[PDB]
RNA sequence: CGAUGUCGGCUCAUCACAUCCUGGGGCUGAAGUAGGUCCCAAGGGUAUGGCUGUUCGCCAUUUAAAGUGGUACGCGAGCUGGGUUUAGAACGUCGUGAGACAGUUCGGUCCCUAUCUGCCGUGGGCGCUGGAGAACUGAGGGGGGCUGCUCCUAGUACGAGAGGACCGGAGUGGACGCAUCACUGGUGUUCGGGUUGUCAUGCCAAUGGCACUGCCCGGUAGCUAAAUGCGGAAGAGAUAAGUGCUGAAAGCAUCUAAGCACGAAACUUGCCCCGAGAUGAGUUCUCCCUGACCCUUUAAGGGUCCUGAAGGAACGUUGAAGACGACGACGUUGAUAGGCCGGGUGUGUAAGCGCAGCGAUGCGUUGAGCUAACCGGUACUAAUGAACCGUGAGGCUUAACCU
RNA sequence: AAUUCCUUGUCGGGUAAGUUCCGACCUGCACGAAUGGCGUAAUGAUGGCCAGGCUGUCUCCACCCGAGACUCAGUGAAAU
RNA sequence: ACACAGGUGGUCAGGUAGAGAAUACCAAGGCGCUUGAGAGAACUCGGGUGAAGGAACUAGGCAAAAUGGUGCCGUAACUUC
RNA sequence: AGGACCGAACCGACUAAUGUUGAAAAAUUAGCGGAUGACUUGUGGCUGGGGGUGAAAGGCCAAUCAAACCGGGAGAUAGCU
């Protein structure tokens, strides 16, 4: 019955809201910003933030465990090359959520997500 | 399980006593570019608190 | 006599030079301070109010403000009332401290139990669930029968139904005082108290013997 | 932890081997007997030329359980089987004259301080 | 819970050996033997141990006349006079609950020597 | 008879008392222990099994006891479907036969999304006479109410002896209830590890996907029982049956007529919970509001302009609070949530490199790597001044003070 | 006894306890010889009974993963 | 009656594991099934795990759980061999 | 060799739960029987209603069958509602 449990179901089984978060962590990495539902957004800082700590360290190590999350090369290269530098100094928070309204066809409560910085 | 009486208008009337919809009273105007918006929500040219976040 | 205001800390428990592991609730026990005395004359009754912690001023309204101003004692989390007792005697502003109990022995402890939401039966009240197996048509977990015939031809009152446990007043009578601590806010009480972490606790003097 | 259609080994040179749990002693609807309580078995297998004889019905007292005991600091102490040493009806005391396996110190009752007289360990 | 660590601590032994499951160790227990209080032994395997300050304890699982005894210590008690290291066992897994399921021989686990 | 489904079981109960146990008491062909019988008493408590569809009953073993009844022989829009139980089939018995049995035997569909009442929970509204925030008082309602065994008194009273008490006290249990997660454990598809088959990431090494979480070994937080704490009371009042004091009517006797003492798990209290919608809407503390105009049938009248407090609520971050509402925390003068740091804990020595070995694999760096909901910290991220609702000093009468 | 009303017949066995089961007895209410009698290896999603293992069937339920239930948005029934 | 979890004859047979046209994973090819978004109550459905006990359930072990391959060794009564 | 054994396709339908205003006017899921034979199936043909066909249940003969369906006698008759 939830007391002090984290986490969200999202209405999915454990190995679904895996693939999907590994699926978008990739995308607002790739992207550095995201429009998804409130819900996701607030699970995905959970998923991202702690690859990007993750980056501030180069290593084999690190890199491999990176690809194990993630299973994507491209990704695991822009953490460690230039994500990780970028959020080198600051401690976490290195995404932000801005509410954004409501999806047409279903309602859902919708925001961006969005890494600190972006410039792209 | 049905009902063995027509329920009337009335009655009706009174189960729909609590679905009247609340109207908001919380859009604010960004300081910066004037658009309406819900408080903590961006504006529609992704505008918040004055700074141009977002950009699309 | 009176009692103090608590918060619940959690369990441990202490070992005793002879071998015995004695669990315990620790409760803090901050200074309490009177905010209210109460008489006959002015109230219909003799009882301290008191109050104990600390409120955010941006979270103390005017009204309270006011209220705690009067007796010139910080706001604290919230108002209690102890009755006095024929002999019992307090002043405004006066500060009571754990070491109230520094005896005693047992104490009585109140809190809002732990809340379970929407309970069924089984769980709300012990109701022994029916086979799960033998031909039994989603009927496992349900309530069984809820009442006779034509006869009533209602349910009774207080019948044993599912909904809302847990998240109410309960008060675990005469449990041991093992520590008393003022320099450390410490109440030891023998045996859990009911309550989540942090939440408030109410310690009187067990009435019981 | 023993109830109504428990085994158990028996922990004496009683002659039964495997002994049933018929009833848990003790008080109404009472469930469990453990630590040390007395229950009333049947005998389900015990040797030739014994001290009882298969088919019996007499009581016991438990000595040891997968259960075990806990102890006042805390500690357990669990057993691999569960054991009991059989004392006759209308007198409780062991009809063995040995102890087999180890016994736990709760047994320091009265009238099973024989049972931990003989008996090897704890 | 700050509180609370100061009261667990205070009442922490500093001075537990060091051990690990597969670990063959003898712990002294005070025990009052009918009139007596005495230390009486307890040797056999570490098969766990449950690590958590003042609350820590250990499984220590021996093969008494025919069939297994496990105790469970709480290393902080006072009852348990002391804790000693008989023999350094190579193991790997926290928990050795599958020595359940073995007797005497299929029972036996290396020696660390290190 | 335009349909009130049924025996037993299961689940859930609720009354009666003609009381099974516990409590009080009278008589006893009551020495004690233990009985018998009756009176009072319905507070609570009141068995698991073998056989049979059974209820019952018999039997086994418990127990303080295993009560008797009513409730559509309580309870199928609550479950069951063994019995009853259509259609198949068989035996026996009847019948020329079709067939039949209130004989037996094998098989054999149990629908219904709850409008109303009722009930369990939980909100919204308005009221409580200016409005608000609290803390209360406690009318009323609900919960609870069981009992074993051992020890002392005492091997005493009693008894020829066997045996064996009353009164009182002390322990420790059974069943039941509540709370709790500290301990012992369970679970822990969000933590760690091992491993099968296959596919992929070019390959090696290292990984990931799928196969019930592929199959497993463990396991944090939480939830939780088997886990550990607490409970039933004592006390008080008025009583039942009953035992009596004083005492006439009735010179005596008489517990009663007047007067008085006792007397039970029932009653009222005492204990826990709800509780002022207690509209008979109670009390106490604190807080906020100090502008004018017009009109009409002129009155507790309607309207306009200006005002808009206390507080509520909204929005966001949320919670051992939660179906939703609700309740609690926090919103930069900030630890509310996420992240981040350190720690714990779990797993159990990663990768990479080196050394040994033909190789599988070992050993070293290494108790390594990783590590959720945990603990201690930290404004990096998100919690924007605002909006809205609620007003602008509050009726008449009498009385007591007061000018 | 797919046959026996009385009937849970009696006795034996198995169980702590067995209206069923097995073995017996014969008092066959109301077996019996191709309306076949009595046997019978094998066969059987056939009926009855015992036992080992196995277990959440049960003591007595806990926890967890999922589809509903619940909240928002769209659509939008039914019996009566 | 439906863009209906039903019914409908024939032909084709890739890789790895496998006895196999079983089964798991894949290739080619084809698809995610025409309401979604959140919550993470009771209860229902479908699963996983479960201390001690182990048929005490029940009309009945109903349902579960369990067994499960290959090769050797080795297997009783009874029998129509 | 075999109305032989185990087991997919194929044929079937013993148990249970789900469903019961269904996804479905008989099904889904897990288990289950046969699976070289009295097997199973495509196409076309034949048998017709007091008639057929039936390894026989009163089974089946177009969602039905102790006498199909359609049209007619026909406004059968209804001392019943
Ligand atoms: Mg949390
Ligand atoms: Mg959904
Ligand atoms: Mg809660
Ligand atoms: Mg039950
Ligand atoms: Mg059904
Ligand atoms: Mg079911
Ligand atoms: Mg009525
Ligand atoms: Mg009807
Ligand atoms: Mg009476
Ligand atoms: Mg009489
Ligand atoms: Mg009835
Ligand atoms: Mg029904
Ligand atoms: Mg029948
Ligand atoms: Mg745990
Ligand atoms: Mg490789
Ligand atoms: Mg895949
Ligand atoms: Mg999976
Ligand atoms: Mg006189
Ligand atoms: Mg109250
Ligand atoms: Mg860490
Ligand atoms: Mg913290
Ligand atoms: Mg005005
Ligand atoms: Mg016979
Ligand atoms: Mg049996
Ligand atoms: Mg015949
Ligand atoms: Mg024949
Ligand atoms: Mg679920
Ligand atoms: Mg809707
Ligand atoms: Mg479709
Ligand atoms: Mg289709
Ligand atoms: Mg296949
Ligand atoms: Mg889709
Ligand atoms: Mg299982
Ligand atoms: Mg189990
Ligand atoms: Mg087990
Ligand atoms: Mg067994
Ligand atoms: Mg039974
Ligand atoms: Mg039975
Ligand atoms: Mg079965
Ligand atoms: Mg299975
Ligand atoms: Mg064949
Ligand atoms: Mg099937
Ligand atoms: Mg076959
Ligand atoms: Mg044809
Ligand atoms: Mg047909
Ligand atoms: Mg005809
Ligand atoms: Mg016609
Ligand atoms: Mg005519
Ligand atoms: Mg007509």
């Amino acid at each position: 019955m939830r007391h002090r449990k984290s986490g969200r179901q999202l209405n999915r089984n454990s190995s679904h809201r895996q693939a999907m978060f590994r699926n978008m962590a990739g995308s607002l990495v790739r992207h550095e910003i995201i429009k998804t539902t409130l819900p996701k957004a607030k699970e995905l800082r959970r998923v991202v933030e702690p690859l990007i700590t993750l980056a501030k360290t180069d290593s084999v190590a690190n890199r491999r465990l990176a690809f194990a999350r993630t299973r994507d090369n491209e990704i695991v290269a822009k953490l460690f090359n230039e994500l990780g530098p970028r959020f080198a100094s600051r401690a976490g928070g290195y995404t932000r959520i801005l509410k954004c309204g409501f999806r047409a066809g279903d309602n859902a409560p919708m925001a961006y997500i969005e890494l600190v910085d972006r410039s792209e | 399980a049905v009902q063995q009486n027509k329920p009337t208008r009335s009655k009706r009337g009174m189960r729909r006593s609590h679905d009247a919809l609340t109207a908001v009273t919380s859009l604010s105007v960004d300081k910066t570019s004037g658009e309406k918006h819900l408080r903590h929500h961006i504006t529609a040219d992704g505008y918040y608190r004055g700074r141009k976040v977002i950009a699309k | 006599m009176i009692g103090l205001v608590g918060k619940k800390v959690g369990m441990t428990r202490i070992f005793t030079e002879d071998g015995v592991s004695i669990p315990v609730t620790v409760i803090e026990v901050e200074a309490n301070r009177v905010t209210q005395v109460k008489d006959l004359a002015n109230d219909g009754y003799r009882a301290i109010q008191v109050t104990t912690g600390a409120k955010k001023a941006n979270r103390v309204t005017k009204p309270e403000a006011g209220h705690f101003a009067k007796a010139g004692v910080e706001a604290g989390r919230g108002l209690w009332e102890f009755r006095l007792a024929e002999g019992e005697e307090f002043t405004v502003g006066q500060s009571i401290s754990v070491e109230l109990f520094a005896d005693v022995k047992k104490v009585d402890v109140t809190g809002t139990s732990k809340g379970k939401g929407f309970a069924g039966t089984v769980k709300r009240w012990n109701f022994r669930t029916q086979d799960a197996t033998h031909g039994n048509s989603l009927s496992h977990r349900v309530p069984g029968s809820i009442g006779q015939n034509q006869t009533p031809g209602k349910v009774f009152k207080g019948k044993k139904m599912a909904g809302q446990m847990g998240n109410e007043r309960v008060t675990v009578q005469s449990l041991d005082v093992v520590r008393v601590d003022a320099e450390r806010n410490l109440l030891l009480v023998k045996g859990a108290v009911p309550g989540a972490t942090g939440s408030d606790l109410i310690v009187k003097p067990a009435v019981k013997a | 932890m023993i109830q109504e259609q428990t085994m158990l080994n028996v922990a004496d040179n009683s002659g039964a081997r495997r002994v049933m749990c018929i009833k848990v002693l003790g008080g109404s609807h009472r469930r469990y007997a453990g630590v040390g309580d007395i229950i009333k078995i049947t005998i389900k297998e015990a040797i030739p030329r014994g001290k009882v004889k298969k088919g019996d019905v007499l009581k016991a007292v438990v000595v040891r359980t997968k259960k075990g005991v806990r102890r006042p600091d805390g500690s357990v102490i669990r057993f691999d089987g569960n054991a009991c040493v059989l004392l006759n009806n209308n007198s409780e005391q062991p009809i063995g004259t040995r102890i087999f396996g180890p016994v736990t110190r709760e047994l320091r009752s009265e009238k099973f301080m024989k049972i931990i007289s003989l008996a090897p360990e704890v | 819970s700050n509180i609370i660590k100061q009261l667990e601590q205070e009442q922490m032994k500093q001075d537990v050996p060091s051990f690990r499951p597969g670990d063959t160790v003898e712990v002294k227990v005070w025990v009052v033997e009918g009139s007596k209080k005495r230390l009486q032994a307890f040797e056999g395997v570490v098969i766990a141990i449950r690590n958590r300050g003042l609350h820590s304890a250990f499984t220590v699982r021996k093969i008494s006349n025919g069939e297994g005894v496990e105790r469970v210590f709480q290393t902080h008690s006072p009852v348990v006079d002391s804790i000693s290291v008989k023999r350094r066992g190579a193991v790997r897994k926290a928990k050795l609950y599958y020595l359940r399921e073995r007797t005497g021989k299929a029972a036996r686990i290396k020696e660390r020597l290190n």
